């Protein structure tokens, strides 16, 4: 993550980030929307930073320092660049959203009113077909990333150097490779609890509690597709076990 | 220190969530008690050995029968959760959870925990429950479901108070190291 965005969201809650003062200002129905707002586009901060280091520090540097077999770097990280993208993109709508309401003169200090829009937009149309195609893709090919992981820290001791080099800083310490690749698969179904905490202390405004039934909504439906849609692959697995499923 | 896998089941109302945020944090929070956690590695000493626990949640995963096994891979102890002011918790913990866990995760010790054992003696628990003929899981309730299903050993806890948290996951750790 940059700096600017860690600092921003540093704080345990919404209500430890903004001015004491801007605090006392809202009454605590606000307050308890704005703390599981916080913790959403916190969380998602967060995915995002276990994907670069998906991308960034292991991928490419398997890639740059590692003799690896081809498709072997592609099978230890399936999908990792899509899936980036997608989150990339929704957590900078979401820091959009927190920047235009910043009050002037406060680099800390807003309220999100109108969250269920956003959500809406995300969960729909193109954005929504991508996830599905990503998730069930990446979802499927899990089983098979941990086993190939498994097999070469085992039996390549370059492999196991630079495992042991890059995960050794006590920053990696929940994220080596196959705590990632399971950070990854458990975060779409983060997405409900989160909104429907959300959609708790969104009744004072009619339309921003139907927007957010309508996202829960269309989460419910996406999760339902990829559930359906996973079968894992195996390496070895023949055409008579796959069609015996 | 040897790195070990710890996996959270039970239904939705469990309190499997609290119970990994207050352990991992030493603090039941005083401002804002998340709605999910991500994982925590900690680090604990047990009976003079040092392990690295890493911790799982499965809360969002109970609808979602291909996505929920997916937690599962490499697991060394099962926290099987069921929530003292719920018997029907308790009820789907041998029809469910343990034939699930038995499957993905065979030979793998589970550890039976009875979640907010505060509320077992709170008048409001015991007045909402009296309308459906139920009272709050006893003692010896959660005993036998753990003796029935195999379980390595049954805790109870209060994330709420603290009371029994490090305990249950200092019992984790033994129960992990053995072979
Ligand atoms: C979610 C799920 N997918 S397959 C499966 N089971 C396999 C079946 C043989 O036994 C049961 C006890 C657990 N459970």
């Amino acid at each position: 993550s940059m700096e600017m965005d860690e600092k921003d969201f540093a704080a345990d809650s919404w209500s430890l980030a903004v001015d004491s003062s801007f605090l006392q200002q809202h009454k605590k129905e606000v307050m308890k929307q704005q703390d599981v707002i916080y913790e959403l586009i916190q969380t998602e901060l967060h995915h995002v930073r276990t994907l670069k280091i998906m991308t960034r520090l292991f991928r490419t540097g398997m890639l740059e320092e590692l003799h690896l077999e081809p498709g072997v770097v592609q099978g230890l990280f399936p999908c990792v660049d899509e899936l980036s993208d997608i989150h990339t993109r929704f957590l900078s709508q979401l820091l959009e959203r927190r920047r235009q309401a910043l009050c002037p003169g406060s680099t800390r200090n807003f309220v999100i009113h109108r969250l269920g829009d956003l959500l809406i937009s995300q969960f729909s149309g193109p954005s929504a077909e991508q996830m599905c195609k990503t998730y069930s893709e990446f979802c499927s090919r899990h089983s098979k990333a941990l086993k190939l992981y498994k097999e070469l820290y085992a039996r390549d001791k370059r492999f196991q150097q630079f495992i042991r080099k890059v995960t050794r800083p006590a920053v990696l310490k929940r994220h080596g490779v196959q705590e990632c690749i399971l950070l990854v698969t458990q975060r779409i179904t983060k997405y409900p609890l989160l909104i429907s905490r959300i959609l708790q202390h969104s009744h004072g405004i009619e339309e921003e509690r139907q927007d957010l039934t309508t996202a829960l909504g269309l989460v419910k439906e996406l999760l339902s597709n990829v559930d359906e849609g996973i079968y894992q692959l195996e390496k070895g697995a023949r055409l008579q076990e796959i069609y015996n499923r | 220190a040897i790195r070990k896998k710890l996996v959270i089941v039970g239904d939705g109302a469990c309190g499997k969530t609290c119970l990994l945020i207050v352990f991992s944090k030493d603090q039941f929070p005083e401002v804002y008690v998340p709605t999910v956690f991500e994982n925590y590695v900690a680090d604990i000493e047990v009976d003079g050995k040092q392990v690295e626990l890493a911790l799982w949640d499965t809360a969002g995963q109970e609808d979602y029968d291909r996505l929920r096994p997916l937690s599962y891979p490499d697991t060394d102890v099962i926290l099987m959760c069921f929530s003292i002011d719920s018997p029907d918790s308790l009820e789907n913990i041998p029809e469910k959870w343990t034939p699930e866990v038995k499957h993905f995760c065979p030979n793998v010790p589970i550890i039976l925990v009875g979640n907010k054992k505060d509320l077992r003696n709170d008048e409001h628990t015991r007045r909402e429950l009296a309308k459906m003929k139920q009272e709050p899981v006893k003692p010896e309730e959660g005993r036998d479901m753990a003796n029935r299903i195999g379980a390595f050993g049954y805790m109870e806890c209060s994330a709420k108070t603290k009371d029994g948290v490090r305990e249950v996951f200092e019992m984790a750790t033994r129960a992990a190291l053995q072979a």
